[PDB]
C-alpha cells in the first residue's frame, strides 16, 4: 500500500489487528460478567471479523445485533453504562458515527459533570473502523478524531498495530470515562505481530517515542505512524537528519509533556495526519507546542495533512499525506 | 402462501391502500369522571386511604412549590423555571404504580415523580438556586433534577435523548434479573425526534422491560399537535413497532395508576415494552408568554382527586385550609434557606468533567486560582463557598 | 366526550392494551402468479406490448451488467459493487409508473430505475471505473450513480439521509405547482434510522407529494428482520404517521406498477404521502459472503415477467437467445471502453468542494502541482488525464 | 453584562440584533419568491422573535413550523435547496444542532463535490442562536463553530452587531454554498444601532479591522469582539499599548491574509473565544499564523478561551474569557 508495517507479558501469538481486537474483547467478556458487545452485524462476527466466535462463546444476550440506527446504538450504550454494566458499542465505519454525534457530545461526554457525579456512563466504549483504505472514498475513509477532540468529557484513542490495539482497547474498556476507540481498518489484515494471549493494558494519554532522534520531532497516530517511521529512514539516509518519531496514541486528553519535551530537545516539529488540515488535530498540537516551546523552536512547525476536501475515490493516491509529501516538508523545514 | 421473511401475511388480489384511523382514534381510558365518581366498579383500584391522601398531598405540595418558584423566576431570583400545571396527576398516578427502585428517566415535567418519592424541598430548591447543598453542584440550569438515591436519572435539556438510554438501562436490568422496570417520560413534541424512533424500536427488538410514558398536552412550546404529527397521536405509533399500547385520561390519577401498574407487571414478567399515552393539557406557560393560544375549572387532575376524597369522607374544607397553610409554610422555609446558602466553590467548575482530573485541566484550574488572586475584586467571590 | 387537542377519540371505561397484529399483517398485493398468469382481471393494467417488453429488457440488461461488474470487482478491476438480484422488478415496475421528470432519491439498489430511464451503459461504467467520462468526476465509490438529466439524485453511502431530503424536494415541488411527485427508495434496514422517522413525519404534517418506496428483502447485510423490528414490517408504520400505506409482492412487476401508479396519482392530486412496502428477497450477496443464511427457481421477478410474455405470444426462445447475446455484447462494449479510458485530471480533486474555489484551497492545489513536478515519478500520472 | 456594545446604504432605522435578522429575512422573502423559512416555533415569531410578522406578510406556506426534529429540519432544508429554492432553516439553540450533524457534515457539505456538481444544496442557510447568555448553562450557551470548521464544504459565519448581522445573513442566504449563521443571542436585545432598511451585503471570508494598532493583534468574533475592543482600551490606558482589533466574522473559509498582514505589522497575536480551548478555532488561527509569520512573531501567540469543561450554570462568571483574563494574558505577552 502507501505504508509498510514492521514491529514481558507472557505467551504471545501472532495476530493481525482484527484478531487482536477479538482477543481484547474475549479477555474483557471473560473477566467482566456485565460486559456486552452490540451494534450492526456483530453477531455473525462483524463485517471486519472483529467479533468472530464471541457470540458462540459468551451467549446471544452478550454479543448481539441492534437495529440499523447509530443514534440508538450510542444512546442504548449510554443507558447500559448508566447501570454500571460495561457497554462495548460498535459503529460500523467511523464515517457513520455522526448520527450519534449528539448522543456522544451532548450526552455521554457531559453525563458525569452535569449530574455532579450522581450518574455516569464511564463503562461505555465505542469502537469503530477508521482511516483510508485505498478506495474507500467519501464514506469508508474518514478520520473524525478532530471533531471529537473539541468535546471535554470523552477520550479518543487510536492504535498503530495489533500489540498497541489490544492494550489500548483493554484500557479503554476499563477506563471510567466514555471512550471512542478508532481502529485503522487498513491494518485489520495487514501484517501480524506477536500479541499476548492474556490481558494487558497500555496507558491512555501517553504518547510513545518509538525512535529517538535529535534533529526534528515527527508526530502522528494510526497508520500514519508507519509513514513517518519510513520518512525518518529517508531523512537519515538522504539528509543525515536524525528523526525522533512519536506515536501520539491518545488524541484527548493528549500527552502534551512528551511532545514538548521532545521538541525542546530537537527544536523542530512536523505533525502529520490523514484528516483535513483545517481544524485538524495537528493545529491543536502545533498551537500548544508553539506556546510551550517558543524559545526552542528553530523553524515554523509544519503540518502535512489531507487536503481540505471530502475524501475522494479515484484520486486517493494524490490526496493522502504520503511519505514523499512528509519528506519534502521535512526537507524544507530542515533547510529553514 | 406468501413466503417473504420480512412479514407474515396473506396475499390480497385487490389494490387497497391502508387508511389511518385518526378521527376515531384509540379510545381514552377513564376511571373516574370530572366529579371524582368511579365510573366502572370493576376498574376501581381501591387504593388505601393513606396512599390516596399521599397522591393528593404530593400534587398540591408540587403546585405550591410551582407557584413560588415561578414567581421567584419572574423576579430574577432564579434564572429559569418550568411548571407542572395540569401534569400533576400523570406524575403522581404513575409514580405510585412503580416500585421504589424502578429507574426513572424523564425530562422537564416529572418533578411530581420525585415529590412522590419524597425528594426534599431543600434539594429541589438547591438545584434551582445552584447553591452548596446541590448534589449537582450548581452546574445545570434550574429544574434539571437528579437523585441517585431515588433512582431518578438526572434530566438533560436535549429532548428525547433519554429515550434510547432508558432502553439500554432496561436491557441491563433484564440481564441482572433484578425484577425491576424502567419508566421513560417524554412529551408529544419530543416524540418527533429521531431518538424516539430509535428507543421504541430497540425496546421491542431487544425485548426490554420498559414503560414509555408520553405526556400529550397538545403543544410543544407554540406548536399545536396539528403541526407535530398527523397520525392518531403517539399511542397509535406503538403497535407499528410491535409495542403494547394504551391511551389514558391524564387528568385522572386512577386511570394513570391502573395503566402504569398493569404495564409494569407485564413488562417485568414478559420483558416487553409498553407505551402509555396520557392525554392532558399544559395549563401553565411552557416555561414564554403562552398567550399562541377551561382545564382549570372543568377538568383539572387536582380538582378531580379532591372530589374523590370528599365522596369517601377522606377530606374536608378545614383539612384543605390547614394543608394549604402547612405546605405553603414548608415551601417558604425551604425557599428562604435556599436563597441564603452560598453557591459552591468555583473549583467545582473543573471536577467531574472526567472521573479523574486530567493534568491539563488542573492547569486550567490553577490558572483561575492565580487569576483570582490578582483580579478577585472583579468577581463575586463572597457569594461562593470558600 | 374527550376534549383533548392531541387526539380525536371516545372514552373507554375498561383497561385494554392495543395489541400489534403481526402474525396476520397487512396482506401482500399480487397481480400475477409465479406462472405469470393474471389472477384478477379487474387488476390487469393491460400495459402495451412495447412497454412490457421494455420492462423485460431493462431488467435482463441490468442483470447482464450486474454479472459482468460483479466479476470485475472480484478481479479487483473496480473497487466495489452491489448487485440488484431479485430487485429488478421492484425497480422497473415502479419506474414505469412514474413520469419522466418525477425526481428520484434512493440508494444502492435502484440502478434499474436509471436503466428504465435509458441511462447509458457507458455512464454506469464510467462511475464504477471513475474514469474521465464520469460526470461525478470519479469522486465517489462505485454504484453511487447520479443523473441530473434523468432526475435521479446522486446516491450517497450514509443510509436513510435521502429520506427527509426527498420530503423537502417534494415540498418545494408542491409550491412550484409543477404537478410532479418525488419517489424515495430505501431498504427495511435503513428504515430503522432516525432520518426515516423524520421524513415520514414531515411528509405527513407538511402535506408533501411523495411516495416512500421500501424494499423489504428480509436482511440488512447479515441482520434478519427479526432483529431489525418487531412490528408488522414497514408498511404497518405508515398509518401511525397518518400515511396511506400498502404492501405489494415485489417479485410481481405489475403489482408494483399498479401500486406506484395509483400512489403517484393520489400523491400529486392530494399533496399527501404514500408508503409502498415491496416484499422481495435479496438473492445476491449484500455487496460480503452472503453464505448468515429458492427465489431463483420458484419466485424470481424476471422469470415471472418472462412467463407473462410467453402467454401473450410476445416472446420466445429465439428472441430470448438473441437478446441475451445482444445485451451481453452491448455490456461488454461499454465495459472494455470504460476500462481503457484514463481517469480524470487530479486537479478535479479540488473543485466543487464549494461552488467557487477558496483561495486557501487553490493554494493546496498549487502545492500538489509543485509536489508532482518534483516527485511525479512516484505517482500514477500516466493513468490520469493531462 | 460582561461586555459593552457601542457602534452609505440609504435610510436606516435603529434595530437590535433580532430585529436586524427579521429585516434581513423580510428583504429575502420579498426579493426571492422561492425562499421559505421553517423550523421549530418560527410561525408565531420565534422564541427569540426573529420571525415576527413574516408569516402574516408572506404566507403560511413560506414561514412555517416543522415537527420537533433537528435531523429532519436540516435534511428537509437540503431537499428544498436541491430543487434550487432558497431554504432558510432555524435550529432553536446552536446547542441542539448536533442531531443534524450527520446531515450537515456527511450530506450538505459534500453534496456538490460528490455529485460532480450535478446536484447541490447551495441555497440552504441554517441560522441558530449562539453563545453564552449569563445563565444558559450546558445547553443554552454553546459555541459550536470549531466542530463545523473541520468540515470542508460548509461556511460558518458569526456577526458582532445588528448592522453586521443583517449584511452577513443576506450574504449567507444568497451565497451558493450551504451556510451556518450563528446569531449571538446575548445581543438579540442588547443595544440597537442604525441598520439600512433595504438589503445590503457584507462579504463572507473577510475579517474586519475595527481599530488599527501597532503593538499587538487581537482577534475574536461574536460578542467576544466587544470584549477585546474594551481590552484594547484597557491596554492603551494602563500600558500605553496600541492594539489592532479584528473581528474574524467568517470562521470558514477564514480570512487568513488579513490576520497575517496584521501580525506581520504588530508581531504579536492574542486570539479569544468563548468556546473551549482544546480543539477550539483559535488553535487553527494560531497554527496558521505561526506558519506564515514565524519571522515576525516576537512572542508566543496566546489563546484566551473558555475552559475545557461543559458550560456551567452557576459558575459562568468564572468560566468565560472575560476582559480581565484577556487583559492579563495580553499584559504577560506584551512583557515577553
Ligand atoms: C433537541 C432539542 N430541540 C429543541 C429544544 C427546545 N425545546 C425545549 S422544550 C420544547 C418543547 C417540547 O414539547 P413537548 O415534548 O411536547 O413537552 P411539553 O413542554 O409540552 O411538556 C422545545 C422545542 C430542546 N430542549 N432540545
Ligand atoms: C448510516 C450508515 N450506517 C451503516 C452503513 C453500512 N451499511 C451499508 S448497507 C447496510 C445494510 C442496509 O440494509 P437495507 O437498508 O435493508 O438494504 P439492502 O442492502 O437489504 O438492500 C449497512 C448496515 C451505512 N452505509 N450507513
Ligand atoms: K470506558
Ligand atoms: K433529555
Ligand atoms: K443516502
Ligand atoms: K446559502
Ligand atoms: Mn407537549
Ligand atoms: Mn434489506
Amino acid at each position: 500500500a502507501h505504508f509498510t508495517f514492521q514491529p514481558e507479558y507472557g505467551q504471545t501469538q501472532k495476530m493481525n489487528l482484527f484478531q487482536s481486537v477479538t482477543s481484547a474483547l474475549d479477555n474483557s467478556l471473560a473477566k467482566d460478567p456485565t460486559a456486552v458487545i452490540f451494534g450492526e452485524d456483530v453477531a455473525f462476527g462483524g463485517v471486519f471479523r472483529c467479533t468472530v466466535g464471541l457470540r458462540d462463546k459468551y451467549g446471544k444476550d452478550r454479543v448481539f445485533n441492534t437495529p440499523l440506527c447509530e443514534q440508538g446504538i450510542v444512546g442504548f450504550g449510554i443507558g447500559i453504562a448508566v447501570t454500571g454494566a460495561t457497554a462495548i458499542a460498535e459503529i460500523q465505519f467511523a464515517d457513520y458515527i455522526f448520527p450519534a454525534f449528539d448522543q456522544i457530545v451532548n450526552e455521554a461526554a457531559k453525563y458525569r459533570y452535569r449530574s455532579g457525579d450522581l450518574f455516569n456512563c464511564g463503562s461505555l466504549t465505542i469502537r469503530s473502523p477508521w482511516g483510508c483504505v485505498g478506495h474507500g472514498a467519501l464514506y469508508h475513509s474518514q478520520s473524525p478524531e478532530a471533531f471529537f477532540a473539541h468535546c471535554p468529557g470523552i477520550k479518543v484513542v487510536i492504535p498503530r498495530s495489533p500489540f498497541q490495539a489490544k492494550g489500548l482497547l483493554l484500557s479503554c474498556i476499563e477506563d471510567k470515562n466514555p471512550c471512542i476507540f478508532f481502529e485503522p481498518k487498513i491494518l485489520y489484515r495487514a501484517a501480524a505481530e506477536e500479541v499476548p494471549i492474556e490481558p494487558y493494558n497500555i496507558p491512555l494519554s501517553q504518547a510513545e517515542v518509538i525512535q529517538e532522534g535529535s534533529d526534528v520531532t515527527l508526530v502522528a497516530w494510526g497508520t500514519q505512524v508507519h509513514v513517518i517511521r519510513e520518512v525518518a529512514s529517508m531523512a537519515k539516509e538522504k539528509l543525515g537528519v536524525s528523526c525522533e518519531v512519536i506515536d501520539l496514541r491518545t488524541i484527548i486528553p493528549w500527552d502534551v509533556d512528551t511532545i514538548c519535551k521532545s521538541v525542546i530537545k530537537t527544536g523542530r516539529l512536523l505533525i502529520s495526519h490523514e484528516a483535513p488540515l483545517t481544524g485538524g488535530f495537528a493545529s491543536e498540537i502545533s498551537s500548544t507546542v508553539q506556546e510551550e516551546c517558543f524559545l526552542n523552536l528553530e523553524a515554523p512547525i509544519s503540518r502535512v495533512c489531507g487536503y481540505d476536501t471530502p475524501f475522494p475515490h479515484i484520486f486517493e493516491p494524490f490526496y493522502i499525506p504520503d511519505k514523499w509529501k512528509c519528506y519534502d516538508a521535512l526537507r524544507k523545514m530542515i533547510n529553514y | 402462501k406468501p413466503q417473504f421473511p420480512g412479514a407474515s401475511a396473506e396475499f390480497i388480489d385487490k389494490l387497497e391502500f391502508i387508511q389511518p384511523n385518526v378521527i376515531s382514534g384509540i379510545p381514552i381510558y377513564r376511571v373516574m369522571d370530572r366529579q371524582g365518581q368511579i365510573i366502572n366498579p370493576s376498574e376501581d383500584p381501591h387504593l388505601p386511604k393513606e396512599k390516596v391522601l399521599k397522591l393528593y398531598k404530593s400534587m398540591t405540595l408540587l403546585n405550591t412549590m410551582d407557584r413560588i418558584l415561578y414567581e421567584s423566576q419572574r423576579q430574577g431570583r432564579i434564572s429559569f423555571y418550568m411548571t407542572n400545571y395540569g401534569e400533576e396527576g400523570t406524575h403522581v398516578g404513575s409514580a405510585a404504580a412503580l416500585d421504589n427502585t424502578d429507574l426513572v428517566f424523564g425530562q422537564y415535567r416529572e418533578a411530581g415523580v420525585l415529590m412522590y418519592r419524597d425528594y426534599p424541598l431543600e434539594l429541589f430548591m438547591a438545584q434551582c438556586y445552584g447553591n452548596i447543598s446541590d448534589l449537582g453542584k450548581g452546574r445545570q440550569m434550574p429544574v434539571h433534577y437528579g437523585c441517585k438515591e431515588r433512582h431518578f436519572v438526572t434530566i438533560s435539556s436535549p429532548l428525547a435523548t433519554q429515550i434510547p438510554q432508558a432502553v439500554g438501562a432496561a436491557y441491563a436490568a433484564k440481564r441482572a434479573n433484578a425484577n425491576r422496570v424502567v419508566i421513560c417520560y417524554f412529551g408529544e413534541g419530543a416524540a418527533s425526534e429521531g431518538d424516539a424512533h430509535a428507543g421504541f424500536n430497540f425496546a421491542a427488538t431487544l425485548e426490554c422491560p420498559i414503560i414509555f410514558f408520553c405526556r400529550n398536552n397538545g403543544y410543544a412550546i407554540s406548536t399545536p399537535t396539528s403541526e407535530q404529527y398527523r397520525g392518531d397521536g403517539i399511542a397509535a405509533r406503538g403497535p407499528g413497532y410491535g409495542i403494547m399500547s394504551i391511551r389514558v385520561d391524564g387528568n385522572d390519577v386512577f386511570a394513570v395508576y391502573n395503566a402504569t401498574k398493569e404495564a409494569r407487571r407485564r413488562a417485568v414478567a414478559e420483558n416487553q415494552p409498553f407505551l402509555i399515552e396520557a392525554m392532558t393539557y399544559r395549563i401553565g406557560h411552557h416555561s414564554d408568554d403562552s398567550s399562541y393560544r377551561y382545564w382549570d375549572k372543568q377538568d383539572h387532575p387536582i380538582s378531580r382527586l379532591r372530589h374523590y376524597l370528599l365522596s369517601q369522607g377522606w377530606w374536608d374544607e378545614e383539612q384543605e385550609k390547614a394543608w394549604r397553610k402547612q405546605s405553603r409554610r414548608k415551601v417558604m422555609e425551604a425557599f428562604e434557606q435556599a436563597e441564603r446558602k452560598p453557591k459552591p466553590n468555583p473549583n467545582l467548575l473543573f471536577s467531574d468533567v472526567y472521573q479523574e482530573m486530567p493534568a491539563q485541566l488542573r492547569k486550567q484550574q490553577e490558572s483561575l486560582a492565580r487569576h483570582l488572586q490578582t483580579y478577585g475584586e472583579h468577581y463575586p467571590l463572597d457569594h461562593f463557598d470558600k
